[PDB]
RNA sequence: GGAGGUAUGAAAA
RNA sequence: GUACGACCGCAAGGUUGAAACUCAAAGGAAUUGACGGGGGCCCGCACAAGCGGUGGAGCAUGUGGUUUAAUUCGAAGCAACG
RNA sequence: GCGGGGUGGAGCAGUCAGGUAGCUCGUCGGGCUCAUAACCCGAAGGUCGUAGGUUCAAAUCCUGCCCCCGCAACCA
């Protein structure tokens, strides 16, 4: 119900923007996306749609009160960046950025090559 | 019919009902057009086949109880149409409205010098 | 031209208002070089404005200008097999040029018998923020913002 | 004058859609929101305080005023 | 600057 | 790399391995062009930005087609058809 | 004798449950192309097998008739 600190795990890909607004124990708090928003097909991936989405997430945040978060990167999304910025723009105090794109040790086989 | 809920629940319970009553009346149409099919050939197979004649004659008579418990579709409501065509074709001034002043004897003047086109 | 940009020919100020902005409107009303009957109309059209509003003219016609002229356009851009639009800041030229171009057109569209009365009533309903050119350009704007995703480009 | 009172919901969307496509100028008057976005509105003269406008979502402004 | 890994179009002239 | 024979294989098939018949070429490298849904750099009312048209209607004219005793012959994408 | 069918050039809806003649391909004409195909834009093509009833109104319901398809036309 009221929070101060929390964390921001933007998890963005080629199609598509997720950010996750929790506490800092995890649990979420509030999350948006470019297709939340309304937006559709190639628009999901563009950085403003990006943009649009982290603000509605962080203003709903900030409604349940919340004054600083950490971000947590994930995904190859252009959007990441964009975000980033709404963020702050919106109000949150962005404590600290980190990226967390998983990086498997080879590990198990990635899918086919496209147009093969 | 009375249900509990809201006008949603209400289409969302009919429109159920109408789609388990619409599939009822299919699978009784399949059995029908099965003994059909089959009294059919019995028909007109030839009349020294005694015992497909002879089947034939039972299956007509399942087939006559079938017919007869056969429930109606009921004839789905039929919805308006309307298809409004002007006979003339508009102009670029329809209607012209200029300083129009109205007032209902004895009551406030509505508007004072109303102009539209 | 793939050369590069081209000198931009100049234009005289009206005779009788001392605007290069009314020569610009003469010459987008104008028809096979009919200059005369351009000016007449551009000049009636204007002393229409004067008695139906008290205002000058020339200041309603620049009003008019301000609530037509767009700021952001959309230009078509082909991606790869996806053609979309793309929007653009629109520079002060063109902006005059396309605020003409849409009140001259929906003048001529507009129902009054003659095109002298057409342009007044045009140009005072932009003025006053409503009509067909100010529709015009509410649905530029609407179309840019709906595009707005594509800014970067 | 409000054509879509007294008629039954399925026949209120028929109607609006049949006039939405109608050749010809229409003056309507409607309290239901659903028929006049059907119809899709092109100016609205406002009362008392006459005002021709071109018909948008502002619409409601004039409403909250 | 150089190396490896990452739709159709007849026959003969 | 087929047939026959032989050997191997659970099988799939592998190893060995022709002839009849058919053609005047097949082929390697490199050269000059042309071409590419190759790349790089440029230009032209080429596109883009605009103005006005054609395609719609009547008629004039040329052409095809059809017809005719003949409807003379020639022109046929751009580059034939006032 | 028992069934199934007759709607545009072809194939199919619509028939039950009467109001308004459609879908697909195909054909004709014009576009695009160096040209063909594909693609794009226009147009045509049935009074619903036929003749009578029922109706205010029949492709639709009723009756007959004519066509076409499959089966049967005799068993110890
Ligand atoms: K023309
Ligand atoms: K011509
Ligand atoms: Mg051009
Ligand atoms: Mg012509």
């Amino acid at each position: 119900k009221n929070i101060e600190s929390g964390v921001a795990h933007i998890h963005s890909t080629f199609n598509n923007t997720i950010v996750m607004i929790t506490d800092t124990h995890g649990n979420a708090l509030a999350w948006s996306s470019a297709g939340s928003l309304g937006f559709k097909g190639s628009k999901k991936s563009t950085p403003f749609a990006a943009q649009m989405a982290a603000e509605a997430a962080t203003k709903v945040a900030m409604e349940h009160g919340l004054k600083t978060v950490d971000v947590t990167v994930k995904g190859p999304g252009s959007g990441r960046e964009a975000a980033i910025r709404s963020l702050q723009a919106t109000g949150l105090e962005v404590t600290a950025i980190r990226d967390v794109t998983p990086v498997p040790h080879n590990g198990c086989r990635p899918p086919k090559r496209r147009r093969v | 019919s009375i249900y509990e809920g809201d006008y949603y629940t209400y289409k969302k319970k009919y429109s159920e009902n109408q789609l388990l009553r619409e599939k009822m009346i299919i699978q009784q149409e399949k059995e029908v057009k099965e003994l059909a099919t089959f009294v059919q050939k019995a028909k007109q197979a030839s009349q020294t086949n005694h015992a497909l004649k002879r089947m034939g004659l039972e299956r007509a008579i399942r087939l006559d109880k079938k017919k007869k418990n056969l429930t109606k579709r009921d004839k789905v409501y039929k919805r308006v149409k309307m298809d409004i065509k002007p006979n003339r074709e508009v102009a670029r001034t329809p209607l012209k409205v200029e300083n129009v002043t109205f007032h209902y004897p004895g009551h406030p003047i509505l508007y004072k010098d109303l102009s539209f086109q | 031209p793939r050369k590069g940009p081209v000198a931009k020919r100049d234009v005289l100020p009206d005779p009788i208002y001392n605007s290069k902005l009314v020569t610009r409107l003469i010459n987008r009303v104008m028809v096979d070089g009919k200059r005369g009957i351009a000016a007449n109309i551009i000049y009636n059209s204007f002393d229409i404005i004067k008695e139906s509003t008290g205002n000058d003219p020339l200041e309603v016609f620049e009003q008019a200008m301000k609530n037509v002229m767009p700021v952001l356009e959309v230009k078509a851009r082909r991606v790869g097999g996806s053609n979309y639009q793309v929007p653009v800041e629109v520079r002060p030229e063109r902006r005059t040029t396309l605020g003409l171009r849409w009140v001259v057109n929906y003048a001529r569209l507009r129902g009054e018998h003659t095109m002298e009365e057409r342009l007044a009533k045009e140009i005072m309903d932009a003025a006053n923020n409503t009509g067909a050119s100010v529709k015009k350009r509410e649905d530029t704007h609407k179309m840019a913002d709906a595009n707005r995703a594509f800014a970067h480009y | 004058d409000q054509p879509t009172n007294h008629l039954d919901p399925e026949t209120q969307s028929i109607i609006g859609a049949n006039f939405n496509l109608f050749e010809g100028t229409i003056i309507v008057v409607s309290h239901n929101p659903s028929f006049v976005e059907q119809i899709g509105i092109n100016r609205m003269l406002i009362l008392p305080s006459g005002n021709i406008d071109n018909y948008s979502p502002e619409l409601l402004e004039y409403y909250s005023n």
